[PDB]
């Protein structure tokens, strides 16, 4: 535990804020959120064992466990925004040029993605498509 | 017939025709641009 | 030839892409048609194809993009630190991907056959099953049309006499 | 037609031009 | 105000440059969609993508009817982008994500940075130790 804690450089007054992101991802990887309920019962229960999670913090070094919990929820409110599908151009150009999307895509098509993403007019080319598919994505059989 | 080697029985491969054409081609859709009427 | 095992979401998007499968042997050139994601799933894929290749008739198993990718990290070329950067980026997705698919555990996959020339073939890792009591047999019997598919094509330049003697061909028989 | 064909009614009134410069203006920055 | 028509006239906008306008044409396509479809709860990946694929090329056959889009390489990309829609639904949520929509100020460039230069694991391996090293208590509890 302490041993790979250990690994992250301190920066600035932010080790205790770091590593409460690190916990909270590391958890929230490993505890799923079941798409056949809404968010509050599975919601509930997988912020439940979150903070049962953080009654270990004493084994670790520098968690600050009230963000912690904020990085928790943030990271499963984003999750029914994406399960229910996102068009906002501020949330999409974050998803399409982001850690996992490099991972997803070749170096050709990340190319891609960041001449139309970093266009000068793509926040309102991308919300005008948004509006296009929201009102119109279920006339498609 | 000691040697019994294909002579008709080929392979058929069927070369696809049907295209979706889009409207007037993008040359004419620039410079005409089209309203739905 | 050489067994490459790679789920059907990678298979799919070769084919829909249009990427040259001849060279999916060569590293520098999968590895620019390759997401990192996909990579380590081939590698997740090799680790979990269950059957024995025929070795005596030189058919074997792909050595895993990343082991490639190590390995040429650690050759003098000018090319070396851009694929150690590549490695590292392996590793992390790899683990992150071990961390959230480890409870899947018991079960065994369908595998499609895609013969690309005769020194690569590709094995399309499909649809799961579920099989806990005697996963062996089980997968067996689920990859009867993985079997034939196989002997088919080895015996388009193998002796008949020799794949005969394979556990592959014994596969076949044991699923029908 | 939309207001009607006296030529004084059909152009465009310049405050109106100013308004909706300034309402276009904010809802590009609603949106980015 | 039909579908095809609306996201046609749409892309209309995006500036041209030559041949290349086919690929950054064809990926807007698909990010727009692949995020803006919603997922049925009922389903798995498996099938969730295959209906998902079968509206987006049904899409595509409309907008193929004002605008010309390479119809392989728009799906290419859709698939690409639904799975990493998927991902982060099921799997881990970046950072930026977190820090994107909620004080959060030092971002995940500033400790990789330093990483690095000293030569040391970066914030995605501290992550991978982070998860690894909590396997077992996870595991254990519930």
């Amino acid at each position: 535990l302490s041993r790979i804690l250990k690994q992250l450089p301190n920066l600035g007054g932010s080790d205790r804020k770091t590593r409460a992101m690190l916990l909270a991802n590391a958890v929230a990887l490993q505890i799923p959120f079941e798409t056949l309920l809404d968010f509050d019962e599975q919601q509930d229960k997988a912020v439940a064992k979150f903070k049962k999670i953080l009654s270990k913090v004493n084994e670790n070094i520098a968690v600050d466990t009230k963000l912690a919990v904020t990085y928790f929820n943030n990271i499963l409110r984003i999750r029914q925004s994406l399960i229910t599908g996102i068009t906002d151009p501020c949330l999409v150009k974050a998803v399409l040029t982001s850690d996992t999307a490099n991972d997803y895509l070749t170096v050709d098509d990340v190319n891609i993605v960041s001449a139309v993403v970093n266009g000068p007019d793509y926040n309102r080319i991308q919300a005008d498509m948004g509006n296009a598919l929201n009102q119109l994505i279920g006339s498609i059989d | 017939n000691y040697n019994e080697k294909s002579q008709r029985d080929f392979r058929v491969v069927t070369i696809g025709y049907n295209l979706a054409a889009s409207r007037q081609d993008e040359f004419a859709e620039r410079i005409y641009p089209t309203t739905v009427i | 030839t050489q067994v490459l095992v790679m789920p059907k979401a990678v298979f799919e998007s070769y084919k829909t892409a249009g990427v040259q499968f001849n060279k999916l042997l060569d590293t520098n050139y999968i590895v620019s048609e390759t997401s990192v994601n996909d990579l380590a799933e081939i590698h997740q894929a090799l680790t979990a194809f269950p059957f024995l290749l025929p070795e005596k008739l030189d058919i074997k198993l792909a050595v895993s993009p990343i082991i490639k990718v190590a390995e040429l990290g650690e050759i003098d070329g000018p090319e070396q630190f851009k694929m150690k950067d590549l490695h590292n980026r392996l590793e992390s997705r790899l683990a992150t991907n071990e961390l959230r698919d480890a409870g899947n555990r018991n079960l065994v996959y369908d595998y499609y056959l895609y013969p690309v020339d005769e020194n690569l073939w590709v094995a399309v890792q499909q649809s799961a099953h579920i099989a806990s009591s005697d996963p062996r047999r089980v997968s067996i019997q689920l990859n009867h049309t993985f079997f034939d598919s196989m002997i088919n094509e080895m015996l388009n330049t193998r002796p008949r006499e020799s794949v005969a003697s394979t556990q592959i061909f014994t596969y076949y028989l044991e699923s029908c | 037609l939309d207001h009607g064909y006296d030529a004084t009614a059909l152009l465009e009134t310049t405050e109106d031009i100013i308004t909706g410069e300034l309402d276009d203006h904010l809802e590009s920055l609603s949106v980015e």
